[PDB]
């Protein structure tokens, strides 16, 4: 169980403010005025079947870090000392309730007065506004998505997924419910957990959080190729047929071809993708997603220091002293050691690498050449505009571009198993 | 809806709980109290008395005998009884003093007149602000549940006397 | 009409399936191609070899909008938006919505114009709501593919889906336009490319296909079918929340294998009912004759679900126990069996008392005023005596909060003459009936504390007192339901959390014999104590024999010592019997606290709010004013419900398991829960459809995104929006097949401030709020974006942007006035135009002086040169305008420039090689305008054509400021090329997917352009119902 | 060129919302029915209701004091401009004492 | 707004202006021919009432009332009653608003 409920906000990208302003805010806000958007997100991205895209969207990445932007930026209001709620507004806008129910624009009275001044990197904990100290459930409902906003806001690249096995976690119910969810995509069943979590918090060793914690794994020994249909895991298995497109499906499958041997104890660690692909891979957000509505009801092992950025360290139920280091991977690089590992295991030839690689070059060329553009296009905006000042999606540098750490990462959730 | 009370130092069967039912007790001639207030009122009268009679040499069944409030917070108004009992719970449990004798048989009218001054009117001037969250204690309290009770009770830096 | 609501809801319509094409925009061929043509021999063309084409070949061809013009549907939504060819009139479209005092068929009111777009984009999201269905493949047997599966649809007349499906299938003999284009494509890339097959010897579970469509209809259908997805729940989950809604007496099954994929979408948010609760309490306020048949209903349940029924007999034999002699005038047993007087009908009144506990924030259950005594009490009256005996056992079970204060004034009332205490006032005296005492206001003091009352003056009610206020029963909860499927509706309780006002205590065997540690006979016991206290008095007596006074003791003994069931089978069976019940209940339970004798705690209001007030935006501040009482009182008999206290019995021989376990078998078959849930959604759904629509044409408290500003609309006013809100109404029950009442109690009232929640107010001040969140709406979602596409497509739609110069221009050129040259326009910065507004006045001349008319700098000049007007100065003064002006338009060197902002236009062809003149379209168009309306703008256009032609004069009179052509498709499709007048080829654009080789199959370019060939999903999912797959144990 | 008015009197704007106490009559109408609620609240000035009927009235009230009419603004706003519109056409010239 | 075209001339004769003094002496005269008779004035006020019907856009309608409300009797046993007995009160049925 988790004892503190501390979280971080987003930081400036070198501008003056947080990178959002009215005319974005006003497009999150265009069907519903509550800044807890977790929900309306997943209508957005569509189940993951094609490459969403808008105008002022256009990304999944960009809307994840939008709405990241928008909590930091407006949750500081009722967090100052004094913990008023409804004195003062920040960018037209002010709170309905003491209960953050939603937002509303602001009388005239408010409007007249100046608007409050944010700051960047802030550390704050759930307990200390009273209205959320004092109902709990209340308080564990914002701090499922809280922690999603944490994840992604703690290091400098994409968001941070929990990979965990043990072989005491199958049970009986366990498989009576795992049974139901065969051929089903991922973000189906991400999908029904995200409402299922949403509807009632779930207990420390409950069926749904071993659940969901199962299905992380699969997806993940699936991704680096460990397990497949000639090896499976208790003859489950996710199944992709267009590895290396722009839009993957993964497919849960059952298989009685074998079992892989697998050695007893607990193991885990944290991944994370580091190249910019990640702002149009919907599975990767989802993964964090779904480790960020599990972080309410459970306690995980501490991220090191020295795997974050200076001003992230020493949260006090988040980083630690000599905690776990993060994995970080990238890409295109981790489609060849998927490739590789299914060649040498035998179950596929050179030709069919040959041409997973080269869809994989040309999906990478199209993303990269569209975000470079994107972040021209925001440049010059932010030149012209001095009062605006924002960010569509999060920035980056080129040095992101290149591999790192991908075989390490590779090599150790292959040795999980 | 009505408050949940705890003790940190010595419970008396191990961790629990207390949950007060809507009687009362209209013993006391010219108020009525709830079961949560009346618990609330003896436990802070013992630990003032606890506090008057110490003696450097000699030991107590319990460091700490007054109650503290849990959950319910949001259904007690700030002009009501169990607000102000928990302040001055607060205050017992720091080591504060009443400045008048506390009888060793307690009467119904003693107990009137008690109530009456905590109602009457007036404001708060100590420091100390009740907090369902933990115990606190000041930075130079003479208590010494911190060092020997490692659950609820959490020492300020700043919040002196 | 409002009780049937209340009681059953119709089930709207959610999953539908279309097996046709997912398109909504049709290219057509207005004019006619020049085959025949004396340069090509006409052997050239493949119009002549009879080869099917996937485009027409014509002249012109051009888009227009026509929704689920290719759709194969099994529901229909009947909302469509069916646009004519640009060559005839659209007006109607534009004139549907306030232009009822608009006279002409011709003519439209251009204020009107932004309240009809939006309307009509809700109706083009409405009528695709659809799901794509899996039909079935064929393999090539021709080279015209690469062995490609090609897709069948259902229905006759196949031969011209192929060829218009799938352009890249055709032969390249030709040079022609259409011929360049389909040989630019990729050839790879037609057909279905994914397929999830997971079961042998089944269908696949979903495809994903190449095929004509556009992009806007798929992204709406991918929000919808996300928005189901998340809806989905499985067999299992069903298995435990049945099991756990029924306490353990019902046990239903699941399968266990891999099994196809069904759609079952019943799991929602808490907020969503918690919204549809709101919504439901202010549609019941203040009205009895809504709430009593919920009563009804819920009591004859109970009747069916119980094992306890009542024997009156248990009294009447106890009375016949003691004989009294035949030399007396008045009995005690007597008076017992005339006043509590049983018939076992009104067993109801019982029933009714309990269902009561489940609405006590609505209801409040009150005791009948004829059930006190006729003229007062005195203690004197054997009659009195048992009738406040009857109250005293009867009011506990009832909700009123002012129940204890009702029984001591009772008591106080009938010692009127005997003992006295003091009151408040004069009003409220000791005499005053005690049914009047029914505030918290009229409780008086002595009755709060001890000391107001002397112990040697009143000792009676000074122990009556102390016997009230130390042993009233004392409140309780239990726990109820499966919120991990039906969520909760509770408001102001914790889910999951019953409350009652009885103690409640569960049993330890399954066969009782009775007992009398229940709280009930404890009461009694009290009662019966202070009874005979008052009667063994000496002052009492002197009337009555002393062999009477031990006979009243005798039967105050006797009632004290039945055989009574009923108080055990309240504190152990009933509130398990409520816990099962109230899950299945099409009015969920909604509660206000119990409270035993805290005052500063009783209840006093319970209020929704609806709107807002002027100048606040929160609602946090505009609930405690804006908000209205709810509630109303019932009457319950109190000799029924004593009857059934005293009487209960149980069947001979009791297995409480078995009792249940073939009780409630039966009534868990019913899936009314699961419907219930779905009309939820589509309120929440409307709710936030009619704000966002709303705050398009009005100022509110919302923030929103305003795409469509640059259409004129009206100074719009209270009706105006009430007005379009019926509409919208109207709309949302057409398409999702409702028949009922929908956002019709927000409609009572201003809908531009609208705002739900609820609060309810303590007696000592202190107030609780509750404002449920807003869950988000894909409706509304899906209507911005259709703005925001609608903001670029407006062409296509039959709108043109921007204002238009009427003047004279004559040459033999062949440019298109849709898109004129620059040096035809003008502008307000054009260095020599003249700008009018408000104050226009002309002055005549006089012995061959110009006439004139006044600038806004105050200068006037003549009727010659580049002139500004707004349309308003033209509608205003029609008549003047056109008698002072047509003269010098037609024929002098008059040119005007009239802002419009949008309007609708009409399309003109001509030959070029011979005379045209425009001069009667543009009369008729300026004589046709009035005060109120405008008709549609005549255009005249030329044909393009493909080989040499001769010119000819041409005049023309209106143009268009900007780019208007949008809506053009390729021109002379099936020559090698145009050589005069508009050229145009097929854009390529729309077809990016298969003219750019390096682009992945699933990009989409909204809101800019909108794609007509893309990648679509079908599925092939199963809907069962839920007793299909659930199945238990007879 | 005087006309005198017992009522206030403001610019015409037909978007006017319709709660709005800032408007002379709607704020009176609104205190009248505060008042009434004050009036009915504790039931001390009706002795004599067997049963209680505080909800009912309380519901009557909000349900009257909420009205959603146009009355109030038309007065406040377009019956002014329509007597000053007629007043110099009438065939007995107004005579008004203040 | 109102025009008047002309040509120039000075045999044009339009004699209507005059002083405030002879308007008050009439208005003198024609307040002592009323004379406490109300016959005079009754006209006056009924046709001003009927001619300001005529132009206003305001128009009445009770059933705004009876929507706000929604009750229905089922009998005369429903005897007491707050919205009922105001309903009664008001008489949406009757549309005289002289």
């Amino acid at each position: 169980a988790r004892a503190a409920f501390l979280f971080k906000t987003v930081g400036f990208g070198g501008l003056q403010n947080v990178p959002i302003n009215d005319e974005l805010s006003s497009h999150l806000l265009r069907a519903g005025n509550s800044p807890w958007q977790l929900t309306q997100f997943l209508d957005w991205i569509s189940l993951g079947r094609g490459l969403a895209t808008s105008a002022l969207v256009p990304t999944a990445g960009s809307r994840y870090y939008q709405m990241s932007c928008l909590l930091s930026g407006t949750l500081q209001i009722p967090f100052r000392p004094n913990h008023r709620w409804g004195d003062i507004r920040f960018l037209r806008l002010v709170w309905s309730a003491p209960t953050l129910d939603g937002l509303v624009v602001a009388p005239p009275q408010v409007l007249a007065q100046p608007a409050l001044q944010a700051q960047a990197d802030r550390v704050y904990d759930c307990d200390d506004y009273p209205f959320l100290a004092r109902d709990p459930r209340f308080k564990h409902r914002v701090y499922q998505q809280l922690s999603a906003v944490t994840l992604l806001n703690l290091t400098g690249f994409g968001p941070i997924s929990y990979v965990r096995v043990d072989e005491d976690m199958w049970s009986g119910d366990v498989n009576q419910l795992l049974m139901n969810y065969f051929g089903h995509t991922f973000a189906e069943i991400a999908y029904t957990l995200c409402q299922a979590s949403a509807n009632r918090p779930w207990e420390y060793d409950g069926t749904y959080a071993r659940m969901t914690q199962i299905v992380l794994s699969l997806f993940w020994l699936s991704y680096v190729g460990v397990i497949h249909q000639q090896n499976t895991y208790r003859t489950f298995y996710f199944q992709c047929n267009r590895r290396g497109d722009a839009a993957e499906v993964w497919i849960l499958s059952c298989s009685l071809n074998h079992s892989a041997q697998i050695r007893p104890g607990n193991r885990s660690l944290f991944v994370m993708p580091t190249s910019p692909d990640w702002n149009m891979d919907v599975n990767l957000i989802l993964s964090s997603t779904l480790t960020g509505c599990l972080c309410s009801g459970s306690q995980l092992p501490l991220i090191d220091n020295n795997s974050v950025p200076a001003v992230s360290r020493n949260i006090h139920g988040w980083t630690g002293r000599a905690g776990n280091q993060l994995h970080g991977f990238q890409v295109r690089r981790m489609v060849t050691e998927f490739c590789d590992r299914l060649r040498r295991d035998g179950v596929m030839t050179q030709a069919q690498q040959n041409q997973v690689e080269a869809l994989a070059d040309q999906t990478q060329q199209f993303k990269r050449d569209k975000l470079e553009t994107w972040a021209r296009e925001d440049d010059q905006y932010n030149q012209a505009h001095p009062n605006s000042t924002m960010f569509r999606t999060k920035p980056f540098t080129n040095a992101q571009w290149g591999r790192g750490n991908t075989g390490a990462t590779s090599a150790a959730i292959a040795a999980l198993i | 809806s009505a408050g949940v009370l705890v003790h940190y130092d010595k419970p008396t069967n191990g961790h629990h709980y207390l949950l007060g039912t809507l009687t009362q007790m209209v013993s006391a001639p010219p108020y009525i109290i709830n079961a949560t207030d009346a618990m609330l009122l003896e436990s802070c009268l013992e630990q003032f008395s606890a506090n008057v009679r110490a003696r450097p040499a000699q030991p107590v069944t319990r460091l700490d005998q007054c109650y503290h409030l849990r959950w319910g917070a949001q259904y007690v108004g700030e002009d009501s009884l169990t607000y102000r009992l928990g302040v001055l719970s607060l205050l017992a449990t720091n080591g504060y003093q009443l400045a008048r004798p506390i009888p060793r048989q307690l009467t119904n009218r003693w107990l009137s007149s008690f109530v009456s001054q905590i109602m009457s009117d007036g404001v708060n001037e100590t420091p100390l602000w009740p907090q369902e969250r933990y115990v606190q204690i000041a930075y130079d309290s003479p208590s010494v549940v911190d060092g020997a009770t490692q659950y609820g009770y959490v020492r300020k830096n700043q919040l002196r006397l | 009409k409002k009780t049937a609501q209340l009681l059953h809801a119709d089930t709207p319509r959610l999953v539908t399936w279309d097996a046709g094409l997912c398109t909504s925009f049709k290219i057509v061929p207005i004019v006619p191609a020049q085959v025949p043509q004396d340069v090509l021999a006409y052997t050239f063309f493949t119009s002549s070899y009879a080869i099917q084409s996937p485009f027409p070949e014509a002249a012109v061809s051009r888009i227009v909008v026509h929704t689920r013009w290719a759709s194969n549907v099994d529901f229909d939504r009947d909302s469509s938006v069916i646009m004519a060819p640009p060559t005839e009139n659209n007006i109607h479209l534009f004139k549907q919505l306030l232009n009822t005092e608009t006279l002409s068929v011709r003519g439209a009111n251009p204020l009107m114009f932004r309240a009809n777009v939006l309307h009509m984009l809700l109706e083009f999201v409405l009528d695709n709501l659809y799901l794509n269905r899996h039909t079935g493949f064929s393999q090539d047997h021709t080279p015209f593919t690469e062995g490609a599966n090609l897709r069948s649809l259902p229905g006759p007349d196949a031969e011209k889906w192929y060829s218009i499906m799938y352009p890249t299938r055709m032969g390249t003999p030709n040079v022609s336009k259409i011929c360049n284009f389909v040989a630019s494509c990729v050839r790879n890339r037609v057909g279905r490319f994914d397929r999830a097959q997971m079961m042998n010897g089944a269908m696949s579970e979903w495809v994903d296909v190449f095929e004509t469509s556009d992009a806007l209809t798929v992204s709406i259908r991918g929000r919808w079918m996300a928005r189901l997805a998340r809806m989905n729940i499985n067999p299992t989950e069903i298995e435990w929340a049945l099991t756990e809604c029924a306490q353990g007496y019902v046990t239903v099954t699941s399968p266990y294998a891999p099994s196809v994929n069904r759609l079952m979408p019943y799991r929602i948010s808490n907020a969503e009912r918690q919204i549809s609760q709101i919504i439901r309490i202010m549609n019941i306020g203040n009205n009895a004759t809504v709430i009593q048949p919920v009563l009804q209903d819920i009591s004859v349940l109970l009747q069916r679900i119980s094992p306890l029924q009542i024997d009156p007999t248990i009294i009447s034999n106890t009375m016949s126990t003691v004989s009294e002699s035949t030399t007396q005038t008045l009995s005690p047993a007597s008076s017992i069996l005339g006043k509590l007087r049983p018939s076992n009908s009104d067993f109801s009144s019982f029933r009714v008392a309990l269902a009561g506990w489940l609405y006590n924030g609505v209801v409040t259950t009150v005791i009948d005023d004829s059930s006190y005594p006729k003229d007062g009490g005195s203690v004197t009256s054997l009659e009195n005596l048992w009738d406040f005996f009857i109250l005293a056992l009867a009011l506990p079970l009832t909700t009123d909060p002012c129940a204890p204060v009702k029984a001591f004034m009772t008591l106080a009332n009938m010692m009127v003459g005997f003992e006295t205490i003091p009151m408040d006032n004069q009003i409220y005296t000791q005499s005053r009936r005690a049914s009047a005492f029914s505030t918290p206001h009229t409780w008086p003091r002595c009755f709060m504390n001890i000391q107001l009352i002397s112990p040697i003056d009143a000792p009676i009610l000074r122990q009556w007192a102390e016997i009230i206020h130390r042993y009233w029963p004392n409140p309780s909860q239990i726990r109820y339901g499966a919120p991990n499927v039906f969520g909760s509706a509770n408001l102001f309780t914790p889910p999951e959390v019953l409350l009652l006002p009885i103690d409640h205590q569960p049993a330890n065997v399954t066969t009782p014999t009775l007992d009398f540690t229940n709280e009930l006979t404890n009461w009694r016991a009290r009662v019966c104590e202070l009874m005979k206290n008052l009667v063994d008095n000496q002052r009492y007596q002197p009337g009555w024999t002393q062999s009477l006074v031990s006979s009243m003791r005798g039967t105050l003994d006797k009632l004290k010592l039945i055989k009574s069931m009923t108080p055990m089978y309240l504190q152990q069976l009933a509130p398990v019997e409520l816990a099962v019940i109230a899950p299945m209940l099409p009015f969920p339970p909604f509660q206000v606290p119990y409270v035993r004798l805290d005052r500063d705690r009783v209840p006093t209001m319970v209020g929704v709010t609806r709107q807002s007030r002027d100048t606040i935006t929160q609602p946090a501040l505009s609930l405690s004013t804006t908000n209205t009482t709810v509630g109303v009182p019932l009457a319950l008999d109190a000799r029924a419900i004593t009857v059934a206290l005293l009487s209960g019995k149980y069947p001979p021989d009791l297995v409480t398991n078995v009792w249940y376990a073939d009780a409630i078998y039966p009534m868990y078959a019913d899936t009314e829960v699961f419907s219930n849930l779905q009309r939820d959604m589509i309120t929440c759904e409307a709710v936030q459809t009619l704000v966002t629509l709303v705050a398009q044409i009005s100022e509110t408290q919302y923030p929103v995104d305003r795409y469509l500003d640059w259409i004129p609309s009206l100074r719009a006013s209270a009706a105006t929006a009430a007005t379009f809100a019926e509409w919208v109404n109207t709309s949302m029950k057409t398409a999702f097949d409702l028949s009922d009442m929908l956002l019709e109690p927000l409609l009572s009232g201003d809908p531009r401030m609208t705002q739900l929640a609820i609060q309810y107010q303590q007696y000592n001040g202190r107030t609780f709020n509750i404002i449920p969140e807003m869950p988000g709406s894909v409706i509304a979602d899906c209507v911005q974006l259709t703005a925001e596409v609608f903001n670029h497509e407006y062409n296509l739609f039959g709108i043109a942007r921007g204002d238009i110069i009427i003047g004279r221009v004559q040459s033999t050129h062949l440019w298109s006035p849709l898109a004129p040259p620059p040096d035809l326009v003008f502008d307000r910065d054009t260095p020599g135009v003249h700008i009018f507004g408000r104050d226009c006045r002309i002055s005549f001349g006089m012995n061959g002086a110009a006439p004139m008319i006044r600038d806004e700098t105050g200068l006037m000049v003549p009727f010659e040169g580049n002139w500004i007007f707004p349309l308003a100065l033209w509608q205003m003064n029609t008549r003047y305008f056109n008698q002072q002006f047509d003269a010098w338009i037609k024929t002098g060197e008059l040119r005007i420039r009239i802002e419009m902002g949008a309007y609708p236009y009409m399309l003109h062809y001509y030959d070029p090689r011979q005379y045209a003149n425009a001069w009667n379209l543009t009369s008729a168009w300026l004589e046709e305008i009035t005060p109120t309306s405008i008709p549609s703008v005549p255009f005249m256009v030329p044909i393009s054509s493909d080989h040499d032609i001769s010119s000819a004069p041409a005049v023309q009179y209106i143009i268009s400021t900007e780019y208007n052509d949008r809506s053009l498709f390729c021109t002379n499709s099936s020559s090698p090329q145009t050589i005069a007048g508009p050229d145009k080829h097929i854009p390529v654009e729309r077809y990016n997917i298969l003219t750019n080789p390096d682009a992945p199959p699933t990009q989409i370019q909204l809101p800019e352009v909108v794609d007509l060939y893309n990648v679509v999903t079908r599925y092939a999912y199963e809907t069962p119902p839920i007793t299909a797959v659930v199945m238990g144990v007879p």
